[PDB]
């Protein structure tokens, strides 16, 4: 074999060779660092207010920003069945709040198709920034 | 001998066809994987930081508008907005203004894409991406609910060669010296020296149509090379004053993880080029002779047509 | 199911709410605790798996928990930009479908 890595071509070697001829930037110009630092994901959202008041700015916020939902019944209140604009017209959300720890909850979102194995949950994506951003906005 | 190695290599490339022939894009996809998808109204600059961050090159993007697909962001948009902002100096101010959809816009305005259905066989794809002289596809299919047609992935010549690769023993039998078989490009090299302008070898990669230039000396020696990608870390700096320096010192930007130039000669063979693309991420080998002077180039185009078409 | 802007009277009047505890007989009257899927030491996991592989050839891409799909994950906000994922199915395949789209 005669595949080989040129010498010349590493940082190090190049940097060394313009160091040698004399060139000014061989000091003065640094290597690009890219910080790539590990994100921390997590699902929907953590809130530190209490379970009454999460979901009613919750409702808020979609009402706001055009959503309809189901009626809750006393078995399910922490669950928002909802339908939102945006061929099916109408994207279903299922919003769910749980319990972390005791002052601690966590808002769960889940895009729940379409109304009138290969899908994009970008338009879902989108449509959760805008309500992430009321949220925000509205705290 | 001579006719067992022509016989065993055109064993093992029937072989390789047949794969290619028998395999679809979506069995090049990894069982989980990540796709990174950029909405259009998003800053060039933060684009920027996110590709370089994400360790990719390329990302589709998404118009929240209109819900559709944008096309893809590529390191060829990168080029022709510093071929922009330097023709036109007074725009600088504007960079960090300039959105996705802006620089579409720009790109449209200065007049300066292939796709394929997963179910489709490999042997298309990679016609397809000839056909498109692009090393990149995007993988596209319908939603099953609003058949708006979707980024699946995007694939690269370099995924294909490494699934090849990682599948085929045959490959190994592919033992003919890569100058008997006319596949290297040897005519019209362009190429440069240390002292050129970086932007004189911008220029030469959008005229071109290349994605490097290799850098020569004086006397025809192979000592570095310039590649898109390294437009990347150009902007991400200073935008002003990087663009007036030489190749040499706009070199300096390279990070130091810089995976280096491969280099062969005519008297290598496609099973070691084969065996150096499945265990590094190489896009081109630079040919040079006994002294290392260049002669020509290999790319994966290159290697690809070859397994497709022959010489 | 009917669909109305109205948002239900248990979040607006404190009456209603009320009226539930005090006609008492449990579990609905508070949210429920997280699933085990949701908690975040295992999406982060699922994400270093794919980076061993892919960057360290250690291991095997890993499959995600099918309770999990659809579900909408999120990061902190960086630089005004909003970066939010969901692992979808593609055929037998799952793709992590993620967008960066400005905020402010
Ligand atoms: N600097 C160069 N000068 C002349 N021809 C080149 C140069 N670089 C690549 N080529 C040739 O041009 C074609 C496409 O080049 P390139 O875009 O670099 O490869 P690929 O299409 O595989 O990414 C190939 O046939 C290749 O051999």
């Amino acid at each position: 074999s005669t595949v080989s890595i040129l010498p010349t071509s590493l940082p190090q070697i190049h940097r060394a060779n313009m160091l040698a001829q004399g060139s000014p930037a061989a000091s003065k110009i640094s290597p690009l660092v890219t910080k790539k630092s590990k994100t921390r994901w997590h699902f929907g959202i953590r809130s530190r207010s209490y379970p009454l008041d999460v979901m009613g700015e919750i409702y808020i916020a979609l009402k706001n920003l055009g959503a309809e939902w189901a009626k809750p019944s006393e078995e399910d209140l922490w669950t928002i069945k909802l339908r939102w604009k945006y061929i099916p017209d109408l994207m279903k959300m299922v919003i769910q709040l749980f319990q972390i720890e005791t002052n601690n909850y966590l808002v769960d979102f889940k895009f729940d198709g379409w109304e009138s194995s290969t899908f994009s949950a970008y338009p879902f994506l989108h449509l959760t920034t805008k309500l992430i951003m009321e949220l925000a906005v509205n705290s | 001998s001579q006719e067992k190695v022509s016989i065993e290599q055109q064993l093992a490339v029937e072989s390789i066809r047949k794969f290619l022939n028998s395999k679809t894009s979506y069995d090049v996809l990894p069982v989980s994987y990540r796709l990174i998808v950029l909405d259009t109204s998003l800053l060039v600059k933060k684009s920027l930081n996110v590709l370089l961050q994400n360790s990719i090159v390329s990302a589709p993007l998404w118009d929240s508008k209109t819900s559709r697909f944008a096309g893809l962001l590529t390191t060829t948009d990168f080029i022709n907005v510093i071929q922009y902002y330097f023709s036109n100096p007074d725009k600088f101010e504007l960079v960090d203004k300039l959105q996705l959809d802006g620089l579409k816009d720009i790109e449209r305005a200065l007049g300066v894409t292939a796709s394929i259905h997963p179910s489709r066989p490999l042997f298309e794809a990679c016609l397809k991406m000839l056909e498109s002289r692009s090393g990149r596809i995007p993988l596209i299919d319908q939603d099953e609910e609003t058949h708006r047609e979707i980024v699946v992935s995007v694939l690269t010549q370099y995924r294909i060669l490494k699934f090849v690769a990682l599948n085929c023993r045959e490959t190994h039998f592919l033992k003919i010296p890569i100058g008997d078989l006319n596949i290297i490009t040897q005519d019209n090299m362009k190429s440069c020296q240390m002292t050129t302008p970086v932007i004189d070898v911008i220029q030469m990669l959008t005229q071109g149509r290349v994605s490097s230039v290799p850098i020569i000396d004086e006397n025809g020696y192979l000592i570095n090379v310039y590649e898109a990608y390294d437009v990347l870390g150009l902007i991400k700096g200073g935008i002003y004053n990087d663009l007036s320096l030489s190749v040499g010192e706009a070199l300096m930007r390279r990070s130091d993880d810089f995976e280096g130039v491969y280099t062969c000669t005519k008297n290598d063979k496609l099973s070691t080029i084969m065996d150096n693309i499945r265990k590094a991420r190489v896009h081109r080998f630079f040919v040079v002779d006994d002294v290392g002077r260049l002669v020509g180039v290999l790319t994966l185009s290159d290697i690809l047509k070859y397994i497709l078409l022959g010489s | 199911m009917e669909y109305t802007t109205d948002i239900p009277a248990v979040f607006t009047d404190p009456s209603v709410m009320e009226r539930y505890y005090y006609t008492l007989d449990t579990s609905w009257l508070t949210p429920p605790q997280l699933p085990p899927q949701l908690e975040n030491v295992i999406l982060n996991k699922y994400y270093a798996t794919q980076d061993q592989f892919n960057e360290n050839n250690s291991g095997a891409l890993p499959i995600p928990n099918h309770v999990v799909l659809n579900h909408l994950v999120t990061s902190s906000i960086k630089h005004n930009t909003l970066c939010v994922a969901s692992i979808v199915r593609y055929k037998q395949k799952y793709v992590t479908q993620i967008l960066y789209t400005p905020i402010e």
